[PDB]
């Protein structure tokens, strides 16, 4: 272990070795604390929300039925996972993060659960 | 810190009335009981009264009531006395007490850990031995004290000319600033206070106590 | 044959802790108009049924002197009081020189006035007016110096009229704690407060308790199951005071036979103050009444449990408070808004060796008050149009033991409880906090 | 049903048999409720995060790949499902709660889930 | 997709096809939103908590071992799904909603993990 | 002709900052999480029953 | 004190009249101030 964002300046693969560390600890003046460990949990809350609508719930690690297109930055398996950090890496796809987020929450778990309503009936 | 301050001493005639003054200062002068005790020499000690700062709330000893009074200040945190009709035996001297433990939440009185300086006047059970113990220094002084009702009790040292200060309270724990020489134990209704390697500042006259009852007292000398 | 761990998620846990409790009122209480009774209206309202499971084979400690609740509620009344004041009326130009002098009435002079009809200045509505109104006010109320009177708070603090609006009339009050908490309640006929509880139950939240501001006296306390109850953190200990619990209530009706008549002066702009009229009818002075027989019986139940404690063949006697500040030596209590503080040398003047009319006690009035020690802040209680009646109930007492006894063997008690907290920790002795841990680890052969 | 907290001074195996019933029900004077709810969800989400980053997530029960180390009160199965109390048996273990709790967040989920990752590359 | 609520008014089987879009979304007088923002959350815990002690958990949809008793409401399949809404549903089975809450928290997860519990002894 | 203040027996008086305005400002009210608001677009709703 | 004048006073010994407890009566009381704290009219 390296403690809280320990392998933030290691590589993806690398920073995949510290996973758990970082979710885990995640009169006036004294309100100070209250409206912030308020909006804390909302954004906790928020980031579970859509766990949980993805096909996720489960939280760390999960697989998900959603090509990756060349647009997004077209790199190799081998070119992500060893050599670039999540930090470099969060700023390239950041231009398309809202994007892939609705590929995951509306046709996955929309379609996909849906597909066991028709399944139901 | 926690002060006592009490005023100076003075001298009586029988039949007239007398008044003491004590100035509380280092905490919160509503949390705590003060207690009011005489000691006359080669004579167990006499619990007075104590006096609530809150309500101005009281509690007498049965000796002294009708003759003696309590009040207190609150703005300047002073606690005051009276005794009336003074008689040859109301001869002693006076202090002021506060126990060890003293929070907002609660409190227990009879460890007292903190002594005024003592107000000499003049006008004109618990078994405690032995009377007296001669030994030298380096030695090992063992007092005894012999209760029948059991409870939190305590230990004093008084110096040649000074006032009682807080030894062991609970039968077997050491007050603050008193070494490991000091040591308490307890067998049945037996209690034995311990002072192992005798040294100078140890030399005085030591009382037991079980709430406001004392012992009467074992002087060690060198 | 070699176990493995597997996490349980609810389980019966908990462990002592302290929490923020919340209120709880009935219905009817808001529904009743009230106007402004306490803080109440900001209270949720209590669930309609009770719910209450009692925990069979469990066994917990209980501490009624070591309880958070006491020191929560007592800083939850005090705050309400000063929140209930805020907004109200402050008298600032009321410390002018008092004209005074004796009421009207045919009095030889062991009366001692007591009440007083002052005459004085006052800042009228327009800044450039004076006025010249009177009043009345009890002797309690004023202090004369170097005849001419004054306010007697005027070295001590400031001061802020009660608004007519607001009523101190105890409401029932239940207190709650929020999720993952829970709170206890021992069910014994006979817990003396302290120590593990065989019948144990969970609550969410608990009876209704009216908290009633008294001293001496727990009126309109609330009763004991079998024998009278005795608690006291160390007997032993006369530093302590001993909280008694009755079984059977002590009726008793105390009265304000000045019927008055309110004056209301204005000070202006928006502001009014309410002064006592001139009194019409007899000049009498407020009393309370206990059924002889009722207090003869009840003490004499409780001398018989005194006995459990200090020795089968020994003298129990009673004497009156022997000092202090007036609220704490006389029985202290609020009824219909005025503050009674009656002399209880009637009540605690018996001696018990070896094991049909009403018994009157004096009652003096006071407007200005200074309950729970406050300092900067005293309020006025405004005066009250016709006679005053309420009937109570006795149900327990605050007892204070003599000390440096040793020779006579025989005890002496006598009223007091000084600090208010005490008057909680006699509702508060069959609850506690506790905190819900509901991860509990345990090994078993379960593998994936 | 016995209600809330109702198996407590049942075995810990009879007491495995209400579960499900204490987890569900967990201007001045008004801010006395608020500073206290706020506190309750946040003891709630400390013990379903908790609950998430161990082989959990799913509530009530799971397993878990630890094995019982004999130094942590060596009991047998018999003797602790059918002769101990929830409460009587934390007491014990209260010593030794926060070092299992290391095992389970650090060893498991963040190597267990990275086996995925190995296999995933 | 048409929006949050957007097939309210189609039938219960028509607005299973946009479940996942209403669960998305979901000094003085700044105070005013500060209440209510706690309230929210609560109200999204309150639903999550019954969510999880059912044989649920994982959120949008999820089977379960209770039969349909005939007092509640008997309607037949192609009669619920493609001849009603969620709004004039509810308002039948609003009187029966409590009823089977009780059957879905206690008699199943209660019972069912149970199972697993003789099974782990 | 000697006058006074009309608000002297009403209540006390303060004054309006002359920092502040009263102008109207549009203000939008909306729901927390967990609510909504409905809105009836109907050419001709007389401000009660069903809305189409 | 006894001073040249270059010492410029920097030290005020102040009279004035005071609102004691009362209303009724003022107060003659004398104070202590800085040169910085006080400034003279007229
Ligand atoms: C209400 O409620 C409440 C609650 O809920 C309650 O309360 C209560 O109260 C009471 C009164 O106050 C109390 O009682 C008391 O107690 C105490 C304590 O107890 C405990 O302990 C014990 C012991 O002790 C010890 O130890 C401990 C520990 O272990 C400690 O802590 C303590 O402190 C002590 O210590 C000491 O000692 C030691 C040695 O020993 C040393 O080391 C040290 O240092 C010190 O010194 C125990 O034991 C107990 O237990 C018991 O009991 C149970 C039941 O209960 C059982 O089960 C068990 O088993 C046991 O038993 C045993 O013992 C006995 C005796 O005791 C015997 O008999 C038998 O057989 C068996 O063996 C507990 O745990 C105590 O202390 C006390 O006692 C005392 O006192 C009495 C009177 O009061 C008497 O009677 C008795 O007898 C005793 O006396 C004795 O002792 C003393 C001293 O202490 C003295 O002073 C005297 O004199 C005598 O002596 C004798 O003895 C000895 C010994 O043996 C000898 O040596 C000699 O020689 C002689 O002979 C009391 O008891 C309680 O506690 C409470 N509780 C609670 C929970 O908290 C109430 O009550 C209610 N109320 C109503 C009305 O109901
Ligand atoms: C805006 O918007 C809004 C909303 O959004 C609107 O609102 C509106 O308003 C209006 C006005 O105000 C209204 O109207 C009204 O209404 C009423 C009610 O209605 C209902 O109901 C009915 C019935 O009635 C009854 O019943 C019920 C229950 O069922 C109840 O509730 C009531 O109250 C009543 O009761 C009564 O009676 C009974 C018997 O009957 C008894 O028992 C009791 O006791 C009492 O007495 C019903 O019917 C209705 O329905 C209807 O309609 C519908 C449509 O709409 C349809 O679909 C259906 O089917 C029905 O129809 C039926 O009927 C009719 C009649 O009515 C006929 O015709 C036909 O054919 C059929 O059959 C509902 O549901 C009412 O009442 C009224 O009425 C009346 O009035 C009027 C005027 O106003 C007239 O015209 C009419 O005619 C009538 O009259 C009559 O009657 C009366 C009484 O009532 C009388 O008085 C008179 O005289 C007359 O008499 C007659 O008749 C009778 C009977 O038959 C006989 O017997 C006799 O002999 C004679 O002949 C009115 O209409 C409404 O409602 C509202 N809405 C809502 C939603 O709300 C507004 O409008 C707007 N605005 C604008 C501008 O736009
Ligand atoms: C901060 O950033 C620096 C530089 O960017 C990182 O240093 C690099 O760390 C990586 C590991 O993540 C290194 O890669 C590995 O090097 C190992 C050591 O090389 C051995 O052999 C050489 C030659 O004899 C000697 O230096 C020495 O004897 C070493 O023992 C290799 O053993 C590794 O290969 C093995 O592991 C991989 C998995 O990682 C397997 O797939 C292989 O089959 C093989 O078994 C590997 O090559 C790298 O060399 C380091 N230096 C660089 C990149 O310049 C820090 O780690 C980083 N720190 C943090 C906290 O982020
Ligand atoms: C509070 O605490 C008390 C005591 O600690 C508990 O009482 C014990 O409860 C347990 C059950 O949890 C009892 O154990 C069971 O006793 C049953 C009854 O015994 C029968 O037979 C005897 C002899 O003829 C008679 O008394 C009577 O006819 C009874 O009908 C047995 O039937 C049980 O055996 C069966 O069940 C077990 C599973 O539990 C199976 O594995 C067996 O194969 C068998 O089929 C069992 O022995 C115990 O006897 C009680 N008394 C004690 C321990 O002294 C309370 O239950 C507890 N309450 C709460 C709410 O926690
Ligand atoms: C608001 O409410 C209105 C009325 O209640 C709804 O309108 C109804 O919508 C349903 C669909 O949900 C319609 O049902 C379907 O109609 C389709 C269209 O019919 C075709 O053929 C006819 C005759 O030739 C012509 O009108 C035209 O050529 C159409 O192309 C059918 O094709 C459907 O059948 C097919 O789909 C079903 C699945 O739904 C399959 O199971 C079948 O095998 C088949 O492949 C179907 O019948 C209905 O007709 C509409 N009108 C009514 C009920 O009066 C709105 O949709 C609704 N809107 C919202 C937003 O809620
Ligand atoms: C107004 O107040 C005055 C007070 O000055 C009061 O006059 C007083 O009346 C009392 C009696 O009511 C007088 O006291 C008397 O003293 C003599 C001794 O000097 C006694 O002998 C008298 O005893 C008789 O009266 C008692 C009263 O009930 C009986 O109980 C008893 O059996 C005897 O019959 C009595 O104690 C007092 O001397 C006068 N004082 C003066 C200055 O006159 C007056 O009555 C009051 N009037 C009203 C209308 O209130
Ligand atoms: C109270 O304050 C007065 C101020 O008026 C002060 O009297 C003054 O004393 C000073 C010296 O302390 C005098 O200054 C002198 O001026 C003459 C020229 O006129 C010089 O020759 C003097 O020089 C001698 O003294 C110096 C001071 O130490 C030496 O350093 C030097 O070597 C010389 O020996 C000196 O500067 C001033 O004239 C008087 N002023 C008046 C009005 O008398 C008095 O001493 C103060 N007293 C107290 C008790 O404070
Ligand atoms: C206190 O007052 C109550 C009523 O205010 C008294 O109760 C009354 O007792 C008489 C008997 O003398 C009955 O005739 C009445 O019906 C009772 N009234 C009620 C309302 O029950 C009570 O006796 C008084 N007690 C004392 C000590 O003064
Ligand atoms: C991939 O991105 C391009 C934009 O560069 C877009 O035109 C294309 O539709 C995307 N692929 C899919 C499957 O949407
Ligand atoms: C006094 O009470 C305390 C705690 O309430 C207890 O520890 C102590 O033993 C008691 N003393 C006596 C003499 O019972
Ligand atoms: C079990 O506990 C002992 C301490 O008693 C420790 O030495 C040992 O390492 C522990 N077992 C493991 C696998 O860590
Ligand atoms: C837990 O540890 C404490 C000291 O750290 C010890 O006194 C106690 O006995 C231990 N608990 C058990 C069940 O052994
Ligand atoms: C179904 O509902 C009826 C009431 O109409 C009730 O009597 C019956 O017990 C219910 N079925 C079951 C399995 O409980």
């Amino acid at each position: 272990f390296l403690g809280f964002l320990g392998a933030a300046g290691s590589t993806m693969g690398a920073a995949s070795m510290t996973l758990t560390v970082q979710a885990r600890n995640l009169t006036v003046w004294g309100i100070k604390q209250l409206q912030a460990r308020v909006l804390a949990v909302e954004r906790y809350l928020r980031d579970q929300q859509l766990l949980g609508i993805w096909g996720c719930s489960g939280k760390l690690i999960c697989c998900t039925n959603v090509p990756w297109n060349s647009s997004w930055s077209n790199r190799n398996l081998s070119e992500i996972w060893d050599n670039m950090t999540w930090l470099q890496w969060d700023k390239e796809i950041s231009n398309y993060t809202q994007i892939i987020y609705g590929l995951l929450e509306e046709s996955q778990n929309q379609q996909e659960k849906n597909e066991q309503d028709l399944l139901a009936l | 810190q926690v002060r006592l301050s009490q005023s100076g001493g003075q001298m009586k005639k029988p039949g007239e009335s007398m008044r003491l003054s004590c100035r509380a200062s280092g905490y919160e002068f509503l949390n705590c009981p003060i207690n009011w005790i005489r000691l006359a020499p080669g004579r167990r000690p006499e619990w007075m009264g104590w006096l609530k700062p809150r309500g101005g709330a009281v509690n007498y000893a049965r000796k002294f009531q009708g003759r003696v009074t309590m009040t207190r200040d609150v703005y300047s945190d002073t606690a005051f006395l009276e005794l009336r009709s003074l008689t040859s035996d109301d001869t002693a001297v006076y202090f002021c007490t506060r126990g060890k433990y003293c929070t907002a939440r609660d409190y227990y009185n009879w460890d007292f850990e903190h002594w005024g300086r003592g107000a000499p006047v003049t006008v004109s059970v618990l078994t405690q031995s032995p009377a007296t113990l001669s030994l030298s220094p380096g030695e090992t002084a063992i007092i005894s004290c012999r209760t029948s009702q059991s409870g939190s009790l305590a230990w004093y040292q008084q110096r040649p000319g000074q006032a009682p200060r807080l030894v062991i309270y609970s039968g077997s724990t050491r007050a603050a600033g008193i070494p490991d020489r000091f040591s308490g134990s307890r067998w049945g209704a037996d209690y034995n206070l311990s002072i192992s390697n005798l040294e100078s500042g140890d030399f005085g006259v030591y009382y037991c106590q079980q709430y406001e009852f004392f012992g009467q007292g074992t002087k060690v000398q060198v | 044959e070699n176990l493995w761990v597997t996490v349980y998620y609810g389980v019966p846990v908990w462990k002592d802790a302290e929490t923020t409790l919340f209120c709880a009122s009935d219905a009817k209480a808001y529904e009743t108009e009230k106007h402004n009774v306490w803080a109440t209206h900001a209270c949720v309202p209590t669930d309609p049924n009770p719910q209450e499971i009692h925990l069979e084979n469990v066994t917990e400690e209980f501490n009624m002197w070591k309880n958070n609740m006491v020191e929560q509620m007592h800083t939850d009344i005090i705050s309400l009081w000063d929140q209930s004041l805020k907004p109200c009326v402050k008298l600032t130009p009321l410390c002018v020189t008092l004209q005074c002098t004796n009421v009207t009435n045919n009095i030889t002079d062991d009366m001692r006035g007591e009440l007083k009809n002052c005459s004085f200045n006052m800042t009228t509505e327009l800044r450039d007016k004076k006025q010249k109104v009177y009043s009345l006010f009890y002797r309690l109320d004023v202090v004369q110096i170097n005849k001419e009177y004054r306010l007697i708070n005027c070295n001590t603090s400031a001061i802020t009229q009660a608004c007519p609006k607001v009523s101190f009339e105890p409401i029932p009050i239940h207190y709650c704690a929020p999720a993952g908490f829970a709170i206890l309640k021992c069910k014994d006929k006979k817990f003396n407060g302290t120590g593990p509880c065989p019948s144990v139950s969970t609550v969410q939240c608990t009876h209704g308790i009216k908290p009633v501001v008294s001293t001496q006296l727990l009126l309109n306390g609330s009763l004991a199951e079998e024998e009278v109850m005795i608690r006291s953190e160390n007997i032993t200990n006369n530093a302590k005071n001993i909280l008694v619990q009755f079984n059977t209530p002590v009726q008793i009706n105390c009265t304000r036979p000045n019927n008055n008549t309110r004056k209301s002066i204005r000070i202006g702009p928006g502001q009014a103050f309410y002064a006592t009229g001139d009194i019409i009818g007899d000049i009498r002075q407020a009393h309370c009444n206990v059924s002889k027989a009722t207090w003869n019986e009840t003490l004499g139940k409780v001398v018989k449990q005194l006995r459990k404690h200090f020795g089968n063949n020994t003298i129990i006697r009673f004497a009156n408070s022997s000092g202090g500040d007036l609220e704490v030596t006389t029985h202290s209590f609020n009824c219909g808004g005025e503050f009674f503080y009656c002399n209880t040398s009637g009540l605690f003047n018996s001696t018990w060796i070896s094991n049909n009319d009403s018994i009157t006690l004096p009652c003096r009035i006071k407007q200005i008050i200074n309950m729970w020690q406050r300092i900067g802040q005293a309020m006025y209680a405004p005066p009250i149009q016709g006679v005053i009646r309420c009937v109570s109930n006795i149900t327990g007492l605050i007892l204070t033991r003599d000390g440096g006894a040793n020779n006579t063997s025989t005890e002496t008690f006598r009223p007091g409880g000084g600090d208010m907290r005490d008057n909680w920790r006699s509702e508060l002795y069959k609850y506690k906090v506790v905190k819900i841990e509901p991860l509990g680890v345990a090994p078993t052969r379960c593998k994936r």
